[PDB]
């Protein structure tokens, strides 16, 4: 938003092996970081075996 | 202080344009 | 510990000015630069004996 990149986050223990177990939380702000470009596309980096 | 060096070209405000390719080129 | 790392921008090229977070071992190294990425970026992990 408006030059401003925020990043949320929150981190939780789970057991359901597929799907998002049925329960509520709620990402903290973290950092928000001052990047001044337009995004409208991304890709996610991954570890390879 | 400063009298070449300096040059000066809508946009969402706190944002940056560092493409130099032409706008048939300008 | 796969999924690391994020890549943000427009035209995802060395034309537009683009974002990389990568969340590596020990640290997180956020990047602003024109960078110029592979057809297939990825990390990749190596075990030792």
């Amino acid at each position: 938003i408006d030059g401003y990149f925020k990043i949320y986050s929150k981190h939780t223990p789970i057991n359901l092996v597929r799907d998002l177990p049925q329960g509520f939380s709620a990402l903290e702000p973290l950092v928000d970081l001052p990047i001044g470009i337009n995004i409208t596309r991304f890709q996610t980096l991954l570890a390879l075996h | 202080l400063d009298s070449y060096n300096y040059l000066y070209r809508n946009l969402k405000p706190f944002e940056r344009d560092i493409s130099t390719e032409i706008y048939n080129c300008y | 510990n796969i999924i690391r790392g994020w890549i943000f921008g427009t035209t995802l090229d060395s034309k537009t000015q683009s974002l990389l977070i990568v969340n590596n071992a020990t640290n997180v190294v956020i990047k602003v630069c024109e960078f110029q990425f592979c057809n297939d970026p990825f990390l990749g992990v190596y075990y030792h004996k």
